[PDB]
RNA sequence: AAUAUAAUAGUGAUAUUAUAUUC
RNA sequence: AAUAUAAUAGUGAUAUUAUAUUC
RNA sequence: AAUAUAAUAGUGAUAUUAUAUUC
RNA sequence: AAUAUAAUAGUGAUAUUAUAUUC
């Protein structure tokens, strides 16, 4: 191994046993300074005594990875590396593992999780501690959690021994800071979360660093909205019939926006608490709220997918949704509505198959990747795009353009509800830095917003000289936005090189006040009545509140051969292992087809048993009639028994 | 009030009152149902509107006669003869019991009965202990929805868990069952509730039950 | 991944719980099958249960690669892979390292000092074991010396439950005969030593496999 | 369907805890045995089984728990057999307790073939029941039994070891002429059962004085 | 043949008897 | 999934439904 | 079920949606 | 320190060397 002299001169406050944030460019090989600040020390110590290290990665891939790498570079050292991942966490001795290992790879969860159960009894165990992307710790993250352990180890009186805390960050980030004094602050928050009296950067090898990271040239495309919406001229009219219909039966804002998404949620959720004397007709008239206000809701989607992307992708976003209904059964309210919206089909398609209506964004996109790959004909893509409709909006636009021809677009997305051939990589976006892909030398971002630290991780994946950004956007805010993100690097910058000038002593002092504070913040009657859960859309009645059992304080089932005679289910379509929990299937309302999602059906341990949220129901007090809606089991407050296996 | 009882059965209460509503039954079963009757002063009244059922138990108490007497003249045989005439009996009914078609290897479609919808594959099915069939591939899981079974058994090796349905514009036609069969949690379908369509002709067929249906069945397999 | 057909079927008397001497070209992909083969007796276990597989690399590269793989393939199935070889052997509960994880790479020696030691009492721990080059079991070759453990314990007196034995290689050998018999002789010794009743090889599958691993031609410069 | 305090008795040993179970004789300690007996058996999961053993003093008791049980677990899949006096020779006892999962012994049966080392361990039960488990004291077959028990945990064996259930209407204070030396006695029975819980009714009481009444005692001089 | 309980004698281990059970 | 019985069409093997049972 | 980020509404604790992650 | 392979000398057990590996 030949380490470069920057990463000796990050990995030296490290070294000196000193708690320090390590803040480089993305893509500096930070995994050496890793494995040099580790390799130190535990080589530092005497015979009779030996150190323990913990490494934290907080996702899956960036976990495996370190875990190899740490297990290939410390075997020959007589060094045991394991890892404890959310899929190995269950039913194993944690604490034997973490003693019998003298490096540990963990997911943050796992250490709060054993923390807060006592199996792991204090983090004296660890000597050294490792933060990967620790920017990360603040509020309510499991890395600032497991600080709260620490701190409070360290402020209360058990004296015991502290091990050494080495954050690694591209950016620290200002937070909310206008001014530079204000950043000042934030990072020193920062500091005094991760208890870190050092923050180390490149400073007499910069030379050297900036022959390995390069800058991409940032680019700011400016364009116009569609000028003309014939599309939304007709769909409007179908938002208004359906707002007339429902116009109808209610006894009781612009469209294409944000504003009336959440108008339209809002009214949604007042729709499902009006009450007859007569149940059924409720039923009748509340499903029919609720299909009218569904199917506005994805009209307003289809009005927005066309704001950004071809009108075809807004109509066939529209035929998917009407392919699904017509999937789930027919119901008199779904075949109106769709026998109106099939009324305007021909009119539709008339409208998007013309050539000029293309929308001014896609044609400036589409001019940048004709002139960057007609000049080099070479280049790797990314693009970045808010939503997964827009991803594969332009993933049909790319393939869908003749002009194109010489893209091969590919998908990145989350999983949940240059030598190969892809040249052009869509994706919505991802966590932190991640593990390195192929370099792209131009990374396009279409109508994208980020934070500092979001941009400052992004340049990473231009790391080779001469890599673009192009930011194009019909807002005209969001160049604004990026611009004072620019700015709030510069204030990072400034107040880091500011903070290192001080006396360490001194900067220990105010940390140690700043969290002394936060620990003074941070120390800072449930009814027994019965109450009924009710459907959201039919609004028929599913348990009694005597029915449900808690599980490990979290997750909620239900008692009883009752219970069973109210859902049905069909296999998950993600099938997925959380805690002890194993997905198996999707259990949905069963009566007249209502298929509302209910919850999940998992088996737990011996037991195969329905887990619901109350997010999908509405909560009935059987004394007053008043009927609620709750947004998680946390703020639902009545008495919640225990699951117990001996009943 | 009952349907039926299945030969003796348990021993039940004294019932001087029993009365056969539009029932008919077989010798055995009359005289059985006199147990019922021990006691003196029983009565069993048969109603009915049928000219015919009365008549038909009428002939089953002759059938009863016929018993009785030829009961009579077979214990007045001399064993040894007897045992000769069973033995020649026995050796008869084996001769006449000692006394398979080609499989169709060409792949069918399972359709849904009631919708038409495809449900499955011949070369998907699989047999499970010479009997019951199932259905491999996550392509059949999206064809199906699942309740939870009314009346939840154990058969064998099989514990039923859920029955499950068409998923198709809320078809809801029984396929079958769910079921636990040892390490493994698999679906079980009967073919009578599927259409057979080989689609190398485009012939529909009906099969009531698996062993009538022939085609190649290649056995389960944990190893796949 | 998309496993070739031949694998499959060198798998397969695995799968089925025979003990199996599987013998194949080099690079035919042996890694993919050691992972077939370990996938299938992991998961095959009812709830209540739960196996332990052994695999043995004679070399620290091996053991490192092996490792590796093993780590990265097993992770998401919730199978601990760990390994233990000679620089992490000393001052280790090794019993306790072998019985929190599910999957276990060695170096032969080490499971052949702490059998002797006694840190690990029985074979019995494991319900399957893996030799890498099984050829290597013969004379007192720890390979060789381990399955010694084993057979003392099968043909012993009180002999409790014995881990299935897959054995992996190019070719067995045929030792020093020189004529088919002795060959035979040689090869029934060795799967003696393995305890194996079934050599695998590809027979059914062989085109496939031939467009995959191809026979160099050989020339002889006098 | 079972009594409230029924289920208030049978809780402590449905969670695992070795549970001497106290209640006044006629309130049907034989459905809390049926339901400690049924949650036991149905908490293992598929790969694993328990075993059940039941200890009647008597050939009568002995007849009647083995009828009660085979008649009730018979639905749920396990097998009930018993070994008395008379079946218990010339029997291959260890197949017949390995091959049924819930097993009627006299006490007698399992002291004569530990000793003789047919059953090797009794850690081939996973469940233990003593009927009339006052009994266990001294050199009573019960006790001999316990002392196997307890031989092998504070030994080295490191074998796992039978939940324990002991079931009587009264624990006895022996000779104690005051409540602490009843306590001595009541806590030296507990350790000879290895049981860390005395379930008694407490919340149903008032459930439970509708089913047992007691009579009224004169003395006539 | 073993075990339990009660009475009685003995400082006690125990001993006698009565009663019951088990193998 | 198998088995038995009854009614019903067929000359019959069978077939449909009903009823009951077993694995 | 928890967590983070972004936009939107609100003076704010928050709320909605979007995106991603973890257990 | 142990193990394997190859060449060699010897009828063989083995022995020398070469090579590789492991604890
Ligand atoms: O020493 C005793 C013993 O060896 C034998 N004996 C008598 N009954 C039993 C028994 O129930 N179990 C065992 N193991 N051994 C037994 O008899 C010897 C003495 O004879 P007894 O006269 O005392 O016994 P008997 O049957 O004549 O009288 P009883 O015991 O019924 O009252
Ligand atoms: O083909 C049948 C069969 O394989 C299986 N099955 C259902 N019940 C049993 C049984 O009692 N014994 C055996 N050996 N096999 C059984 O199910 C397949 C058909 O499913 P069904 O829908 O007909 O069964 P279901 O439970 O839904 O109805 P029912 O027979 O109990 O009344
Ligand atoms: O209330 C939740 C929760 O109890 C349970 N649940 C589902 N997924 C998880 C998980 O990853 N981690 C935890 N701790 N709990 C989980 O399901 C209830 C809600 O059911 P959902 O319909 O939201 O779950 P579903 O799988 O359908 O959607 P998603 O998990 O993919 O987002
Ligand atoms: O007798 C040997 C032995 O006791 C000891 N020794 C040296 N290396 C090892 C080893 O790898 N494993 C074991 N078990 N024992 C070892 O040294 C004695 C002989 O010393 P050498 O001069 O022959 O060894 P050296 O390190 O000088 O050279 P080398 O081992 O590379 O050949
Ligand atoms: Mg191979
Ligand atoms: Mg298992
Ligand atoms: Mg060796
Ligand atoms: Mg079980
Ligand atoms: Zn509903
Ligand atoms: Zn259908």
């Amino acid at each position: 191994f030949k380490p470069r002299n920057y990463q000796l001169e990050l990995a030296l406050p490290a070294m000196k046993g000193k708690n320090t944030i390590i803040c480089a460019p993305t893509g500096c090989g930070k995994t050496f300074v890793s494995l040099l600040i580790c390799e130190h020390h535990l080589k530092k110590f005497p015979q009779g005594q030996k150190g323990k290290v913990v490494f934290f990665a907080n996702q899956i891939p960036v976990y495996e990875q370190q875990k190899s790498v740490f297990s290939k570079y410390f075997e020959r050292h007589g060094y045991r590396v394991t890892g404890i991942s959310g899929a190995t966490a269950e039913n194993v001795p944690v604490e034997q593992i973490v003693e019998n290992n003298d490096i540990i790879i963990l997911t943050p969860q796992i250490l709060v999780n054993n923390l807060k159960k006592g199996t792991i009894p204090s983090l004296s165990i660890f000597t050294l501690m490792i933060f990967d992307e620790c920017h990360n710790t603040s509020k309510q993250h499991p890395y600032n959690m497991i600080m709260f352990n620490y701190l409070d180890q360290k402020l209360g009186g058990s004296s015991g021994p502290l091990p050494q805390v080495i954050g690694l960050t591209a950016s620290v980030g200002v937070g909310d800071a206008k001014n530079t004094d204000e950043a000042l602050d934030y990072i020193c928050k920062l500091c005094a979360s991760l208890d870190a009296s050092v923050i180390a950067t490149v400073k007499h090898n910069l030379e050297e660093l900036e022959q390995v990271v390069y800058k991409p040239q940032k680019f700011f495309r400016k364009v116009e909205s569609r000028i003309s919406d014939k599309f939304k001229y007709i769909i409007a009219q179908l938002m208004r019939d359906t707002e007339s219909l429902a116009k109808r039966i209610c006894k009781d804002r612009e469209f294409g926006t944000q504003k009336y998404e959440q108008w339209i949620v809002t009214v949604q959720k007042a729709c499902m608490v009006f009450q007859m004397p007569d149940k059924d007709e409720e039923s009748r008239i509340c499903k029919a709220l609720f299909l009218y206000t569904s199917h506005l809701r994805k009209y307003n989607d289809a009005l927005i997918i066309s704001e950004h992307a071809r009108m075809k992708d807004a109509l066939d976003y529209l035929k998917d949704f009407f392919s699904n209904v017509r999937a789930a059964g027919f119901d008199e309210i779904e075949q109106d509505l769709t026998q109106r919206f099939e009324e305007k089909l021909q009119e539709l398609e008339s409208v998007s198959r013309d050539p000029s209506n293309e929308n001014p964004k896609l044609e400036d996109l589409c001019f940048i990747l004709q002139e960057e790959y007609h000049l080099n004909p070479e280049t790797i893509t990314i693009l970045f795009v808010k939503t997964r409709a827009l991803v594969d909006a332009l993933k049909n636009w790319i393939e869908g353009n003749p002009k194109l021809s010489f893209l091969k677009p590919g998908i990145l997305t989350g999983r949940g509800k240059a030598s190969g051939d892809h040249n052009i990589l869509i994706a919505t976006s991802v966590a932190d830095e991640g593990i390195d892909i192929a370099q792209c030398n131009l990374v396009i971002l279409y109508e994208y917003v980020g934070n500092v630290i979001k941009m400052i991780q992004t340049r990473g994946r231009g790391r080779a000289r001469g890599s673009k950004c192009f930011l194009l956007t019909s807002n005209a805010g969001v160049i604004e936005k990026e611009q004072i993100n620019m700015y709030k690097e510069k204030m990072m910058n400034d107040s880091i090189l500011r903070l290192q000038t001080w006396d360490e002593a001194v900067f220990r002092e105010k940390i140690l006040h700043i969290q002394t504070h936060e620990k003074f913040i941070r120390d800072s009657v449930p009814d027994k009545e019965n109450k009924k859960l009710l459907c959201r859309k039919c609004k028929a009645l599913a348990c009694y509140t005597a029915d449900v059992r808690v599980i490990e304080e979290c997750h909620y089932t239900v008692l009883g051969d009752a219970f069973k005679e109210c859902f049905v289910s069909r296999p998950h379509p993600k099938p997925k292992q959380f805690s002890s929990f194993e997905k198996r299937a999707k259990i949905f309302c069963a009566r007249q087809n209502c298929s509302h999602d209910w919850g999940i059906h998992v088996k737990y341990k011996t037991f195969e048993i329905p887990v619901i949220k109350i997010e999908s129901f509405v909560v009935e007090d059987i004394a007053t009639g008043v009927q609620t809606l709750y947004s998680k089991w946390k703020d639902f407050h009545f008495e919640k028994i225990p699951f117990d296996p001996a009943e | 009030i009952a349907t039926s009882v299945a030969d003796e059965g348990i021993d039940i209460a004294q019932c001087n009152l029993v009365i056969l509503y539009e029932y008919v039954g077989n010798v055995i079963k009359m005289i059985q149902t006199r147990g019922r009757g021990r006691a003196r002063g029983s009565k069993c009244f048969l109603l009915t509107s049928n000219a015919g059922v009365i008549e038909k138990e009428q002939i089953n108490m002759y059938k009863e006669k016929m018993m009785n007497d030829s009961i009579l003249r077979l214990q007045t045989w001399d064993e040894a003869v007897f045992r000769e005439k069973i033995l020649h009996i026995q050796t008869h009914e084996k001769f006449i019991r000692d006394s398979k078609p080609v499989p169709d290897k060409e792949n069918k479609k399972l359709l849904c009965r009631k919708c038409k919808a495809l449900a499955c594959y011949t070369a998907d099915v699989r047999v499970i202990e010479e009997c019951h069939y199932t259905v491999l591939g996550d392509a059949f899981k999206e064809c199906f929805v699942s309740r939870p079974h009314p009346k939840p058994k154990q058969f064998s090796s099989f514990e039923k868990r859920a029955k499950i349905f068409c998923a198709r514009q809320n078809c809801s036609h029984d396929w079958g069952i769910h079921v636990k069969y040892k390490t493994f949690e698999i679906p079980v379908i009967k073919i009578e509730s599927f259409v057979v369509e080989d689609i190398a002709t485009g012939v529909q067929t009906l099969y009531s039950k698996w062993k009538d249906f022939h085609f190649e069945k290649i056995p389960f397999d944990p190893a796949e």
